[PDB]
């Protein structure tokens, strides 16, 4: 075995080799000369992250304002129009006219049911909306099992009929509006502008099952946060069918609770129990709820009813005030089918003063009493349902926020206050949304007090959407380097604003699925979840990031500079690097904005060519017919000018672009006019890097490409036959290799991929990149980043010339910071060049990890996507391992004994790169293998639930809360 | 209504009107079965 010289002299003339190749062939120099040689076509400006922080927030403040703005007319319009209203029985001489959404567009349908007449509308195609929409008149959509020509039907279609011209005042106010929607308490929902529902109800094979009463915004809008606690009834009496409806029952109303509402889900026969492993009221979300369901589920029935006790158990539980609750609401939702003890005692002993509503559900098909169960129902301020079959649940077990939401009504002027929801996923196919909510109240006879009997109830709620689009415009990001970026936080932690929070809906636990039980059409149903995904699991997180979060969670200002674990791009490598993160409150709403820079990010740079001929002479450059001359020249789709659209085809989008540039002068009349000045002078550096630099030397011995990235979307890479073999993104801030030789000071080597199908060992070569760096007033600035692939052959012989290719003295490895193999000295190595280098020498792995040279973390992907398990694909949980250096020392000297036998080893880090050279006695040596250690996706389920309920994440509630108004009715039931 | 009283707990969405639950409809049960009328389905929910 070499000595620990010999082996110090072999990777220091190996290192470098590596690094005057990369050096003096990509030109990393000869670009920061020409950067820093004109200094005259640009100007140097600072980044004031307090500033900038400052202005985002105002801009969202404002833009939610208008969208408030725009909400409060359209609730006045609807309760004054409301009030005017005849209640007309005899709808046959006067038709309703109006657009029922989900109805045929051929154009000889004709219609026109009893009492209604449809219309045949124009649908334009629309920009805002990726669909057709008509803005002439609003649709109407009715779910499919309400006939549409009951009298309370047609009636809430006369007197909403007069919402849509302020429907079309408020849009031609301000043309950005997305969808305005009506969601009345009869089921209706009129929206504007008109559009048609995406699932016709028998038109196609496919049902709808969408209820605009227990959509997230509606329920919110329609009542306060909530402590609930569904006591399930697990008597003997209850086994059958009752049993089934009562689990299908619970299930369908946790489906109506949000994140602000508190659940806990007892069970009582003869003794009071909880159902799960929570003994108290935890948070609702989709977690929480998927525990519940899941163990709801699993309830047998068998043994005596005693509702003293369940009724002692669920008032007690409703009284802990040593967790986090509501606060607001104290609702008891006892399902059961029938009994015969109404228990005063236990109503007089736990809420003489009447605190606590009781909702009461009797269950089945069933010749029990019921007198006892309506009688605690409306009693104790409650209400009584009944089900009777599956079809009644959907309608049953979600009427209850019409009694909530007396206090509010009663509460009046008082109780209209618009709130946002949470980040999900539109119904007509928008993307992420927010909502924001505003109630609608009945008042009918108002100034003389006559009825007050339907005067305690709402109409409806009014929301207006607002696009996730429409913020990350108001936040915009090119002028800090790919790493820094903007984010918002509820007051809840869930995120609003993110560069990880994708358009999928957040996965909980493994899928399993049963296909051997699923007739082929027989429609299943979908989801309903927010997109709910808290911010430190959206990062990585360190114990400085939750004392942000909990300092920015209660409206706070402020700064605050670390140093932080950075997850790159491509979910594998994982960079130490130091964070400045500036946030601020958001003042109108209860959001708060936070925007993180990297230093060395406070200084960008603002393009300053003025002159059209140098203009034209640049613009010159990015044209396809001369790239044999400069490189194959990928250009980034931002939006410079409002005609030209992204076009995912970088070939249509540099001809549109050149052609562009060309079709109008360099006036600039409606161009962002600083983006393309950046992408122009940008253009111009390049190719006097390439035509100064790379077409002296056309070849070199070991290179296969060199290329440039940098800020303005300019990638240029030089032969055109490797311009074929470049699988990066064409947005530079999307650029996984940026985002990490940006971090680094130091070259940096990417191990490609493998056995993912494409040209990934041989042909394409090992990828080397160094940022440019520059000091142009002692500022500093990293505006390119510029690289080499690396031929895997004259590596190889560069390499060998104790290690000899196929030996079996000793192997002789090169992994990165990440553990990947790069070049190895066994020729079936070799063979698999990228792969994690503990899938083909576990032993060897764990060992490294264990003395301490690779470190790594842990973490959750919760919007994943998966193949269901055994027990067409899922959303699920992936746990992502990830390795790194963590002791800066170089030599790592030593021997692992696997058993009966010991393999000497000696690994030294090759400095100035992110290199690791590994030297073992062979594996043929030792016939041990542990396991393999695999560093991917892992389909996981945590983390457990059970064990975060007893001591969760930081959270504030809100402050308005209508219960308990004395001059109520409750005579209902 | 010793025997098959309260035991017909079938977890399916099924009706069954002629079972033994309370005096009046064990009489209308056995009643039926003594006409002989569908009294063959009587036993595959008694067997069941
Ligand atoms: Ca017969």
């Amino acid at each position: 075995f070499p000595s620990a010289v010999t082996i110090k002299s072999w990777v220091d003339k190996m290192q470098e080799d590596l690094v005057t190749l990369a050096k003096t062939a990509s030109g990393v120099h000869q670009l920061v000369d020409i950067y820093e040689k004109y200094q005259d076509l640009y100007t140097v400006e600072p980044n004031n992250a307090r500033q900038l922080v400052e202005i985002a927030a105002r801009d969202i403040e404002k833009l939610l304002s208008n969208r408030s703005k725009a909400l409060v007319r359209l609730a006045l319009e609807a309760e004054k129009v409301q009030a005017a209203h005849q209640w007309r029985e005899d709808f046959a001489s006067n038709e309703v006219v109006y657009y029922n959404a989900k109805d045929d567009l051929d154009p000889e349908k004709n219609d026109s049911e009893p009492g209604s007449q449809r219309i045949k509308p124009v649908f334009i195609d629309d920009a805002n909306f990726r669909r057709q929409v008509s803005y002439q008149h609003a649709a109407v959509h009715i779910p499919t099992d309400i006939y549409e020509g009951s009298t309370i039907v047609l009636n809430e279609l006369n007197w909403t009929s007069a919402l849509d011209d302020v429907f079309k005042k408020n849009r031609e106010e301000d043309p950005s509006l997305l969808w305005q929607v009506f969601g009345s308490a009869t089921g209706l929902a009129r929206y504007y502008p008109a559009s048609p529902w995406v699932d016709n109800s028998r038109t196609p094979n496919k049902i709808d099952l969408y209820d605009v009463r227990r959509r997230p915004w509606y329920i919110q809008g329609a009542a306060s946060p909530k402590d609930m606690l569904i006591l399930v009834d697990v008597s003997g009496s209850v086994s059958g069918l009752t049993l089934k409806l009562i689990r299908t029952s619970v299930s369908e109303m946790l489906e109506t609770l949000s994140d602000d509402d508190f659940v806990n889900v007892a069970s009582f026969n003869s003794n009071a129990q909880d159902v799960s492993c929570f003994q108290h009221l935890v948070q609702a979300n989709v977690r929480n709820k998927k525990v519940l369901k899941d163990a709801v589920n699993n309830i047998t029935a068998k043994g005596i009813t005693d509702y003293k006790k369940g009724f002692s158990f669920a008032f007690e539980q409703l009284l802990n005030y040593n967790v986090s609750r509501a606060n607001c609401n104290k609702i008891i939702m006892l399902f059961t089918d029938g009994g015969e003890e109404r228990a005063q005692e236990i109503f007089a002993k736990y809420n003489k003063d009447k605190k606590v509503r009781v909702f009461t559900f009797s269950v089945g098909q069933h010749n029990y009493d019921r007198g006892p169960i309506q009688w605690m129902a409306c009693e104790n301020k409650g209400y009584y349902y009944e089900i009777p079959s599956i079809g009644a649940i959907r309608i049953n077990t979600q009427e209850y926020l019409d009694v909530l939401g007396r206090p509010m009504v009663l509460a009046g002027d008082k109780a209209k206050q618009v709130q946002w929801t949470n980040v999900y996923l539109d119904a007509l196919e928008l993307g992420l949304v927010i909502t924001g909510t505003l109630p609608v109240f009945n008042i009918t006879g108002q100034f003389e007090n006559k009825t007050n009997l339907k005067n305690q109830l709402i109409l409806g709620v009014m929301g207006v959407d607002v696009s996730l689009e429409d913020i990350k415009r108001l936040t915009p990001r090119f002028t800090l380097c790919p790493n820094g970026y903007y984010f918002a936080i509820d007051p809840n932690g869930y995120v609003l604003l993110h560069p990880n929070l994708q358009p999928k809906p957040i996965g909980v636990g493994i899928p399993t699925i049963n296909l051997r039980k699923r007739r082929p059409n027989v429609q299943n149903p979908k989801s309903q979840e927010p997109v709910t995904l808290d911010f430190l699991d959206a990062e990585l997180e360190n114990d400085i990031k939750v004392e942000i979060r909990n300092k920015m969670i209660d409206g706070e200002s402020g700064e605050k500079t670390f140093r932080t674990l950075v997850k790159s791009q491509d979910e594998r490598y994982i960079d130490k690097g130091n964070r400045t993160y500036t946030w601020t409150p958001v003042n109108g709403t209860d959001y708060s904005l936070a925007l993180v820079l990297p230093t060395y990010s406070f200084y960008y740079i603002k393009a300053k060519i003025e002159e059209t001929i140098t203009q034209a002479r640049y613009s010159e450059t990015l044209k396809p017919d001369n790239f044999e001359e400069s490189g194959y020249t990928f250009l980034a789709p931002r939006d410079y000018c409002s005609d030209l659209k992204p076009s995912d085809n970088n070939t249509e989008f540099l001809l549109n672009f050149n052609e562009f540039i060309d079709r109008k002068t360099p006036n600039n009349p409606s161009c962002n006019t600083d983006l393309i000045n950046r992408v122009l002078l940008d253009a111009g550096f390049t190719n006097e890097l390439v035509q100064n630099y790379w077409s002296k030397q056309k070849n070199i011995k070991g290179v296969k490409a060199r290329f440039v990235v940098t800020d303005g979307g300019i990638t240029r890479v030089y032969p055109k036959e490797a311009g074929e073999n470049w699988q990066e993104n064409p947005e530079t801030y999307e650029d996984s290799f940026y985002k990490r030789s940006l971090d680094n000071d130091n070259y940096v080597f990417t191990a490609p991929y493998f056995n993912k199908s494409g040209p990934g060992a041989y042909e394409s070569g090992i990828m080397v990149s160094k940022a440019v760096e520059i000091y142009i007033q002692g500022k500093l600035l990293k505006p390119a980043v510029v690289g080499i692939k690396i031929d895997v052959n004259s590596w190889i012989e560069n390499f060998t010339k104790d290690c000899k290719r196929n030996s079996d003295v000793m192997d002789c490895v090169i992994l990165d910071d990440g553990g990947f193999l790069l070049m190895a000295n066994h020729d079936d190595y070799t063979n698999q060049i990228g792969r994690f280098f503990g899938e083909i020498d576990p032993s060897l792995m764990r060992h490294l990890v264990n003395i301490s040279v690779y470190a790594f973390n842990k973490s959750y992907d919760y919007q994943s996507v998966c193949e269901p398990g055994a027990a067409s694909k899922q959303s699920c949980i992936t746990e992502q391992t990830q390795y790194f250096f963590d002791n800066d020392s170089k030599s790592f000297s030593g021997v692992l004994d696997c058993g009966n036998c010991s393999r000497i080893f000696h690994v030294e880090k090759l400095m100035n790169t992110n290199l690791i050279f590994i030297m073992v006695e062979s594996k043929g040596t030792c016939p041990c293998d542990t396991r393999l250690l695999i560093q991917a996706e892992q389909t996981s389920d945590g983390p457990d639930p059970c064990d975060m309920v007893k001591q969760p994440r930081y959270r504030k509630g809100p402050d308005v809360c209508f219960d308990n108004n004395v001059l109520e009715d409750y005579t209902d039931c | 209504m010793q025997l098959f009283g309260g035991r017909y707990d079938f977890e399916d969405t099924e009706v069954r009107r002629s079972n033994f639950d309370n005096f009046p409809q064990a009489l209308i049960s056995v009643f039926q079965v003594l006409t002989g009328e569908d009294w063959n389905s009587v036993m595959y929910n008694g067997i069941m």
